[PDB]
Parts: C-alpha cells; structure tokens; sequence
C-alpha cells in the first residue's frame, strides 16, 4: 500500500515545483554547480485543512532516496529546563551528518508563535534557537527543510524571510478536473461497477477538499455493504452503484461548512405559485456562472452576483430562499440578521471576516443575509460605535481588493428605506427584485400548490376564491387553508368520539362548508398604506 | 448483573445502528471491508443536548466490545510541568495502539480542543496541535478507533472536525413518545410496581424529558412509594410503586432544560374564568390537536397554526387565560415578561432571544407566552436595539428552521403599536378579541368568583 | 454616444451593470439556441446586439439620487 506521486492528484503546479526542487539537486548537483547559484533549501506548505500537505510530505519521504527525518511540532520540548533546544540541535546535527537529508516539521505554528505575542520564555527561546540554527555562520550544507501549517499568518516574519522559508507553495482547493482526478485515484483500488459517471459526480461535487471526496467514497462503500444487510458468494458480487453514489452525494457536505450547517424544510419549485420571472432570474443567475464559464470568458466580463428581495411581508422571500437551498447546485449558507454580533470589541468584525472567508473558500456559495435591515442600518449618540464598523466591513468585503471568484449574496427584507445607499449600489446588490401581492392567476396557482397533497372535494371553486379575495397574500391563503383543515379535523374528532361512545372515515376530504366557515373570518395582512409605500419606493427607482 | 449492555439503551435505534455498523463490523469480520477495498471510518463524535445518553452509549460499548478499551477524561491530561501533557497523550495513544485494535474515548473534548485560534494561551494550543498531528500524520493508525463526546460541538477546531479525525458526527437528539416508552420500560425492569399501571400513558404525558429526567421521575416515584409506608416503617416484600405514585412523581417533576426558567404559577382552572366559552374552546383545540392527533394532520398534509394574540381593554382575562393554560395544559409553559430579555451589553439581547427560542423549540411541545408584546416589539422607524431585537424575533420565528412545535401566545392592550410584520398570518395569525363583559358574562364571572365563599342566600347576582 | 446622452444621472457602476446585463442576455439567447439546435438534432449570436442593449436600458436603474448627491456639494461648499 505504498503511496507515491501517482497517488496524488488535483495539484499539478505545486506538485511539479516540489518534485523538481527535491529531485534536481539530488539527481544531479552538477548542473546547479555549473550555473553557480545554489538552489533553495526551504519550503513552507500552507493551505486550508485537509488539502494534501501531509500526503505530499509522506509521499516525498517514502519515494525519495535521501534520508528523511520527521519532527512533530509539539514533540520537542521536555520537562527538563533547556531541553527543547538540545533536542532540536541533536535532530539537526544527526540529520545533516547522516546524509544530504530532508527535514519535515509538521504544524510548526505550534512552535513559532511569531516571537511577539508569546509569553512563556520557553517558546521565545525555542523559536530563537530555530532561527539561529537555520541562519547563522557555516550552518548547513546540502539539506532541505520542509514545513506544513494551516495558519501561515501566525508565523514569525524573520522565519518567513528568504533563507529560512523563502517559498510558500499554495496547496489550494481543486477544480472540477482536480476532483475528477482525486475520485479516480481513490476509486481505482476498488471494484466500483460497470456503470458510473465519475465526471457527473465531480461536476456535482463543488466545495470538497479531497479528504471529503475520500469520505464520500467511504460512505458509498458503506451504503453498498448495508444494501446486503438482509443477506448477511457475496464478497465477489459486492459493488457500488449510481444509487449509493447519489445517496452519499446527497448526504455529503464540505468539511469547512460543518460548523454552519442547519437543517431546512424540504421545498421544490413546484411548491411556489406564480413568480415565474423571479424564479427564472434566480435559476439563470445561480446556474450560468457555474455552468457555462466559457461563454462568460469569451464575452469578457464577469456576471452579476448580488440580489435583494424587498416586498410586503407574506409574499414568499423566505420560500424562494428555501427553494434555492433545496434545488441549487451550489453550497448554501444561512445566516440570520444579528447572529454575527457579539459584545466584545471587534469580534463582530472578526465573525464577519471569517464567515466571508468560509464562503470564499467553499465557493460557489450563496449567502442569505436575512434581515439586511437588522444587519446594516443607514449610517450611525452611537450605540457602542459598532454598527458603522460592521457595515463598512460588509461593504469592503463585498467590493474591495479581492477577486470575488464566485459568491452570490441574497438579501431578504421588507423595509428597504433603512438600507444604506452603498449596499444598493450596482456590483453589490445590483438586482433589486420586487415581489408584488399575488394577482388572480398567482393566487389560483398559490392555492393549487398549497393543496397539492391533500384530500379536497371537487365542489371547491379555486377560481371563485381567487376572485373573491383581491388584496390577500400567500400567508393569508395558507392561513385560510389551515383553518379549513383544522375545522375538518375537529369535525372528524367529534364524529369519531361520538361514534365510539355510542358503540361503548366520517370525513375523507375538506369540503365546501369547511372552506366557507374558514373564510367567514379571513383577514388581510398588509395594509393599503404599506402597499402604497412599497409601490412608491418601486416607482422612485423605476422612474430613474 | 448491573453492568450496562446494549439492551440498556432505549429511544435511539438509528444512532445505535450507525454506531454499531462502524464499531462492530471492523472488529467482527473485516473480510468484507478488505474485499470492498476502502477502509471504514475510524473516528466518531457524539454530540447532543446534555443528559441524552451519549456517555451511557460509550459505557455500554466499552463494557461489551471484546477489543481493548481506553478512556481519557478531557480536563485530566494536563499536568503542572512543561510539555508533560503531550507526553501523557502520546504515551496513551502509543500503548493503546500497541496493545490491540483498541478504542479510545475522550469525554468532553471541548475542554481540551478550544479551536486553536480564539484561545490566547499556549499550553492548550500545543495540546490541540499535538492531538491533530497524532491522529493524522505519518504512521497514522494501527487499526485504532477514536471516540469523543461533547454537549456543545461548535467549540471544536474545524481541523479536528474534518474527515480523518472525527468524520461521522452522530446526533443523539431528544426522544419521542415511543422512545420515552422504551426508556421507561428499561428503567422499570427492577420494580414490583403493580398490576394496573400503563407506562404508555405516562410516556404520552411526559413530553420534554430527555431520559435522565425519566430516571429522575422513576426515582421520585419510588421515593414517594416508600415514604407512603412511613407509618408501618412484611414491609420489604410488600413494597410496590403504584399508578398514584407515578402520577404524583409526574406532577412534581419538570424537564431539566426548563429548570432555569421555573416560576410559581397560581392554580386556576377553566371554571375560574367566566364566559369566553368560544375563546376557551378554540384555544383548547389549538393547543391539543397538534400534540394529540398528529396522524390526522399528517393525513391532511398540512401543518397546524401556532399563533394567537390577545388584545383588548385592560382587565378582561388575558393574563387569567395565560395562567389557566400554564396550569391546566399538557405542554410545557414558559412565561416571559416584555423587557426581561433586554441587556445593556451589545448583542446580548439578541443572544438571550435566540437562547430562549432555541430552548423552547428543544423542549417542545411547549407554549411560549409573551406579555407586553407592544413593549418587546416596538414599531419600525439607543443604537436601534429595539429594531435589532424585533428583527431577530421575526427571523428566528419564521426563518430557515423546521419550526417543530412552539405555540406563541401574545398578550397586550396596545395593538396599534405592534408592527404589521408580527401580526402576519403564520406567526400570530389568530387575532382573538376579548371585549368587556355583557350581562351574561358578568353573571358568569360573579358566579365563578363567588364559587368558594360563604354567601347569604339573600344575595342577588 | 446615444446611450451616454440618454443616461444622465447614471454612474460607472450603473454602466457596468448595464453591460453585464447585456452579456447575460446574450448568453441566455446563445444557450437557448444551442439547446434547441441539439434537441432538434436528436455561434448564432457572436456579438452583443442592439435588442440586448435595449432591454438593458429598459430595466436599468440609477445608483444615487440628486437629493443624496447634494450632500457632497454642500460639504465642498462648507470649506
Ligand atoms: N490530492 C489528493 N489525492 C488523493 N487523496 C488525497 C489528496 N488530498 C487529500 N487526499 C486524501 O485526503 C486526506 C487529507 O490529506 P492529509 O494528508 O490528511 O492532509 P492534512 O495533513 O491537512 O490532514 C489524505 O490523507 C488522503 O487520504
Ligand atoms: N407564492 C407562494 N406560494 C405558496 N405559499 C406561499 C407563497 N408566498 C408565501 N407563501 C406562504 O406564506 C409563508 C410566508 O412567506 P415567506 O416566504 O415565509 O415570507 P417571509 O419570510 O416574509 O415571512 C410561506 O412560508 C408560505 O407558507
Ligand atoms: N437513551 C437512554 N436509555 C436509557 N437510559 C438513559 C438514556 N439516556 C440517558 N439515560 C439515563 O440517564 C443517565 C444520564 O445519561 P448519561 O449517559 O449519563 O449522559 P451524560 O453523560 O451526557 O450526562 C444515564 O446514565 C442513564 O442512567
Ligand atoms: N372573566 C374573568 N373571570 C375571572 N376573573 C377575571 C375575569 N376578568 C378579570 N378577572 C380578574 O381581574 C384580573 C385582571 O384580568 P387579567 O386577565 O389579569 O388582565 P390583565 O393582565 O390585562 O391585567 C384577573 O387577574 C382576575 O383576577
Ligand atoms: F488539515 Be491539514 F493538516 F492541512
Ligand atoms: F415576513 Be417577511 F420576512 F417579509
Ligand atoms: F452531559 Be453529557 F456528558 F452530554
Ligand atoms: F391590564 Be392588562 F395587562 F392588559
Ligand atoms: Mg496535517
Ligand atoms: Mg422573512
Ligand atoms: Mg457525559
């Protein structure tokens, strides 16, 4: 089960750099001697957790002919005073004496806390000893030191400058081709099936980091095994098919987003009535950027990313959000309005930074900043002087000195007039989507979708109900249907209890009398003044 | 004979199957795994609300699995010396892997894995780095399975939560009616209770309990039964817990989660409220049908309404109805006054609102009663704390959540102030109006208020 | 030139948004044509078109208002 360069995929440039660096000097130093300038003797591998840094390290160690020495970061220091430095010196001298060997330190951020924020003198002494040993007088000759860390920011600049760790190879997240290669590597060793679409699986898999691909493969294998639970001549026929691949894929989520995953109710586009324009626009916006990048590149301009929903409460903003979450091909992140605010100083900005960083890392992602009214007021007797800082943080992160690869921002609100004008600027929330109160056809569709799965008598007149109700909303129609259902259930319960008492499916479908009784006291939800305000806000922008 | 076994675990079948499928099969016979080719998971994390049974599952697995077992209390690896904690951890892992394909259990690892980033110290950072490198790295695992258990898993390093270290995070959630029945049956296997008890009914009434509270209820019932024989204290062989004892214990006991929000409530029944027969009947239906006959709601394929608002002139029976429900309702009750959830700190009011609503939904089915709704939810127009709190309430009440069962009862006498968003159908749809009494209502309330008092017959009501 | 003359209160962000919307409309038309061609089987639009630009103009918008921009003029006048 030896692991070599053939067992790593999805990282071509970085692997080539490490390979040439570790081979050329070792395979022949004659060329570099002829050139005159010595090759580099240090590299730092940095990236998100579980990208393949340790895999690269172990592959190079197990494939290179030169001697290899391993030093776990939190392993050198010992109880005796002045022992960590002695251990480091012994390791380095033994490795250098043995052969033109290679040193690998894992998670060195645990032993080099920047030499400034660290308090304990042991940490300062060990970091200084490492610095001096790496850069001194006649220190090293024909030795290369590797590294691997998850937080390169918290490292000493003196240690990061040229001569100690000069090059910082970035082992980032793969792409579609990288995921396909990783899946091929992982599935090669097992008899999967005679019918599998690894290309389709790679296309579906978006925010995974290779380790999660391995997890998906393991889950698929486990599902295949459980498919023979009743049976358990079986081992030979054991295989994994598109069925369990799809099951594991549906259950799979990227490791990065495990922190902010919340279950949401299941809903599908057929569950929303009307709003054909909004549905089409959302589908195109979320599909084209991640489906036909070639056309966008050929035309030569990135597409829109942000969208905002503003309308009277009870139109379906949250319903559209749920539909997107359930029927999107991109990872979904749900964040409430004030969930990112904390009493500490600046920790709210830290939370904003880390959530946007997570979104960028897991791209393509769709962010649902629910209640933008709460998140960002217009501007500024300040209440702690933090709302303005948070708003500025949001503005700069959304449109600042960044590439903005693929992150879609969706905002749901019902008081657009208390939104800072900067947010509405094109390039941040360019798409201003207005959701009006349903018309006759929209109300008919909404009622039909709401009563999709329920026993309803034929005598009902959905067109008649829609004509009778003019200013109602989706919430009002749902409430009317709920009232009808509750009346039907009450009638069923009373009939059943009466029949049982007399002894000691009366009503199979909600009926016209039930609907009439429920509608007897229906109430409107949004007032004429409020709808007029919303229409005025729409007009002042359309007239522009 | 008292050793816990797999049969001792109740109310968790899917979680137990998930644990077994990866704990037993690799140790039972890895031939199928070898034939498949891909190694199975070698790390699991148990997370859930406190007192759900994760530690009991760990104990049962340790006491049943033939392979060697090792345990590590979380805040116990540390030592006063410098670098000794890593030495202890490394020695533990080394001996565990050397001995056999063993199991390592870390209890409350959230106390030794503080995310590696927000922590300001250095010893904890070094320990978490050691743990990461030890589970994942060169010479990774000699067929050794690791386990963890934390009540709150958010405060754990993402690197730890990534696959390869803690991949499968089984969620041991709150039980259901059948789960509570199974837990009661398991706990009452060593009692000569009676020939007339129906544990199914007790399970039905028991709603928010989490197994530990079921054990507490059983212990309290036993204590009541033994105390009932104080006068006689022929007795050892005559002890037995009766349905009356279970009734008393159930009446006294309350779920652990809502312990922090326990408040005295006057005992008022339906008869104490005069008139308002239609309102009483409607509310009874609303609070009973979803919890009593969910099967009919599922058949009709529609979730029930969960909101009612009380508005009217002061002194008509709003808080009286609230007290009556808190007293005579099956579901758990939580009473919160308007501005109780407001604090001067920045964002702590939102934290309190989220905590209260999360606790309510977790302990569901419960009825949440808001008093001075006009006070808590001001209209829209000191840093906008009122706006932030109203937005938080709106979004957590009708956001991207399953909204399992939390009935919101609103009481106020200034309806115009409350913004239209709250009153939207689906949050507080039912707008119940409680007017001033008529002649019949006045007579009924007088009779109710003079129900228990010495009144001369000459009095005319 | 005609588009610039017609648009008065728009800004660079609004113009970029209009161009992006024109590109999106062109891509939508191209993909619809390609999928229809494939379906009937079992670069029609090489350049952005006047109709696409007309639609973008139809449902474009202005970033900021005159009442809002007055504040900057007032601040400049203050010094
Ligand atoms: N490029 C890759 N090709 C194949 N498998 C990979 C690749 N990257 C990661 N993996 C798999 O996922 C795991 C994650 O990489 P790993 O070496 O554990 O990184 P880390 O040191 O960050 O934990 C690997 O051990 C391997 O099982
Ligand atoms: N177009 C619609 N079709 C069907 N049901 C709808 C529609 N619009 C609204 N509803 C119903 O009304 C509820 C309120 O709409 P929602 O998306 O939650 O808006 P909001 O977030 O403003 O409260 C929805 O959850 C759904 O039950
Ligand atoms: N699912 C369950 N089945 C049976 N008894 C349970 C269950 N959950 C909890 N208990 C009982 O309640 C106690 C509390 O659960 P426990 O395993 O100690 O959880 P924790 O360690 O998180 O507090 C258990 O020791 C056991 O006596
Ligand atoms: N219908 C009624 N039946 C019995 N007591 C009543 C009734 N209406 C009012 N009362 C008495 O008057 C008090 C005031 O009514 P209550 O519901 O508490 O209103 P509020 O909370 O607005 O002050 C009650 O607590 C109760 O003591
Ligand atoms: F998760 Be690895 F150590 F970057
Ligand atoms: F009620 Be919605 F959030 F506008
Ligand atoms: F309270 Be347990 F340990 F989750
Ligand atoms: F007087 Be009540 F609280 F309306
Ligand atoms: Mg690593
Ligand atoms: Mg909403
Ligand atoms: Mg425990």
């Amino acid at each position: 089960n030896e692991v070599g360069y053939d067992d790593i995929g999805g990282c071509r440039k970085q692997l080539a750099q490490i390979k040439e660096m570790v081979e050329l000097p070792l395979r022949h130093p004659a060329l570099f001697k002829a050139i005159g300038v010595k090759p580099p003797r240090g590299i730092l591998l940095y990236g998100p957790p579980g990208t393949g840094k340790t895999l690269i390290a172990r592959a190079v160690a197990n494939e290179t002919g030169a001697f290899f020495f391993l030093i776990n970061g939190p392993e050198i220091m010992s109880k005796l005073a002045g022992e960590s430095e002695s251990n480091l010196r012994k390791a380095f001298e033994e490795a250098e004496k043995n052969a033109p060997a290679i040193i690998f330190i894992d998670e060195l951020d645990a032993i080099a806390p920047k030499r400034e924020k660290t308090h304990g003198e042991v940490e300062r002494r060990i970091v200084s000893q490492l610095l001096t040993l790496m850069d001194g007088l006649k220190q090293r000759a024909h030795v290369i030191v590797m590294a691997a860390t998850n937080r390169p920011n918290s490292i000493d600049p003196a240690l990061r400058r040229f001569g100690r760790f000069d090059r910082e190879v970035d082992i980032g997240i793969p792409d579609a081709t990288g995921r396909l290669e990783i899946l091929q590597i992982h599935t090669k060793n097992m008899k999967l099936a005679d019918d599998v679409d690894l290309e389709q699986v790679a296309n579906e898999t978006h925010g995974h980091v290779g380790a999660d691909l391995a997890a998906l493969c393991s889950e698929a294998a486990l599902q295949a095994i459980r498919k023979k639970m009743d049976l358990i001549e079986v081992m030979n026929s054991l295989a994994v098919t598109m069925d369990d691949f799809r099951w594991a894929l549906s259950q799979s989520n990227p490791s990065a987003l495990r922190e902010t995953v919340v279950e949401v109710p299941q809903v599908t586009w057929e569950d929303i009535g009307g709003l054909e324009d909004v549905k089409r626009e959302l589908q195109e916006l979320v599909q084209y950027p991640v489906e036909h990048p070639d056309k966008f590149l050929k035309f030569g301009m990135t597409p829109s990313k942000g969208v905002l929903f503003y309308g009277p409460p009870g139109c379906g903003k949250t319903l559209l959000a749920k539909a997107i979450a359930n029927e999107c091909q991109a990872n979904f992140i749900s964040i409430k309005g004030p969930e990112l605010l904390t009493m500490w100083f600046g920790e709210s900005e830290a939370n904003v930074r880390e959530i946007f960083d997570k979104a960028r890392q897991a791209a393509p992602c769709v962010l649902f900043f629910d209640e933008l009214d709460s998140i960002a007021k217009a501007r500024g007797g300040d209440g702690g002087g933090a709302a303005d800082r948070v708003i500025n943080q949001i503005l700069t992160e959304m449109d600042g000195m960044s590439t903005k690869k693929n992150v879609f921002i969706i905002g749901a609100t019902n008081r657009p007039d208390i939104i800072d004008p900067a947010i509405l600027r094109p390039g941040r929330l360019d798409q201003l989507i207005y959701i009006p109160l349903p018309d006759e056809k929209s109300r008919v569709a909404i009622l039909k979708a709401n009563l999709r799965k329920s026993p309803v008598a034929k005598d009902v007149d959905l067109e008649f109900l829609a004509k009778m109700t003019n200013g109602f909303s989706g919430a009002d129609l749902t409430e009317i249907c709920q009232r009808a259902c509750k009346l039907a259930i009450r009638e069923s319960i009373e009939s059943e209890i009466r029949r049982e008492r007399e002894r000691q499916d009366p009503v199979p479908e909600i009926r016209r009398d039930h609907f009439e009784e429920a509608m007897r006291f229906a109430r409107r939800s949004v007032s004429d003044n409020d709808i007029r305000k919303y229409e005025m806000f729409a007009q002042t922008l359309q007239q522009s | 004979l008292n050793e816990v076994g797999y049969d001792d675990i109740g109310g968790c079948r899917k979680q137990l199957a998930q644990i077994k499928e990866m704990v037993e099969l690799p140790l039972r016979h890895p031939a199928l795994f070898k034939a498949i080719g891909v190694k199975p998971p070698r790390g699991i994390l148990l997370y859930g609300p406190p007192g759900t049974g994760k530690t009991l599952i760990a104990r049962a697995v340790a006491n049943e699995t033939g392979a060697f077992f090792f345990l590590i209390n979380g805040p116990e690896i540390m030592s006063k010396l410098a670098g000794e904690s890593e030495s202890n951890l490394r020695k533990a892992f080394e001996e565990a892997e050397k001995n056999a394909p063993a199991i390592i259990f870390i209890d409350e690892l959230d106390a030794i894995a503080p995310k590696r980033e927000k922590t300001h110290g250095e010893v904890e950072r070094r320990i978490v780095s050691q743990l990461l490198t030890l589970m994942d790295g060169l010479k990774q695992r000699a067929h050794v399975i690791v386990m963890a258990a934390t009540n709150r898993p958010n405060s754990i390093d993402p690197a730890l939560r990534r696959f390869g270290r803690f991949d499968r995070e089984v969620d041991i959630g709150i039980p259901d009616a059948t789960g509570r029945l199974e837990i009661l049956q398991i706990h009452t296997k060593n009692m000569k209770l009676a020939d007339d008890v129906d544990l199914e009914q007790v399970a039905n009434e028991t709603h928010g309990h989490v197994g530990a509270d079921l054990a507490a209820l059983c212990s309290e019932a036993a204590l009541q039964a033994i105390r009932k024989k104080m006068d006689l204290i022929e007795v050892m062989n005559s002890l037995a817990v009766t349905m009356d004892d279970f009734r008393w214990a159930l009446s006294q006991s309350n779920p652990s989660a809502l312990r922090e929000t326990v408040v005295e409530v006057p005992q008022v029944t339906w008869e104490d409220i005069g008139g308002l027969e239609d309102v009483k009947r409607e509310l009874q239906e609303l609070v009973q049908y979803p919890v009593e006959h969910p099967d009919k709601f599922l058949k009709f394929g529609m979730t029930p309404s969960k909101g009612v608002l009380f508005y009217g002139p002061p002194g008509c029976g709003k808080t009286l109805l609230a007290k009556a429900i808190a007293n005579e309702c099956q579901a758990n009750f939580i009473s919160i006054k308007g501005p109780e959830l407001l604090t001067m700190w920045f964002g702590e009011s939102e934290a309190n609102v989220r905590e209260i609503f999360d606790k309510a939904r977790q302990a569901a089915p419960c009825v949440l009663f808001f008093d001075e709704l006009d006070s808590i939810a001001k209209a829209r127009g000191g840093g906008g704390a009122a706006d932030r709190v109203i937005n938080q309430i709106l979004t957590e009440m009708d956001g991207m959540s399953t909204k399992k069962n939390v009935f919101i009862i609103g009481a106020t006498n200034r309806p115009d102030i409350i913004d239209p968003a709250i009153l939207r159908p689906g949050r507080l749809d039912q707008l119940i109006y409680i007017p001033l009494p008529d002649e019949k209502s006045r007579v009924a309330i007088l009779k109710a208020n003079l129900r228990k008092s010495p009144v001369a017959k000459d009095v005319d009501l």
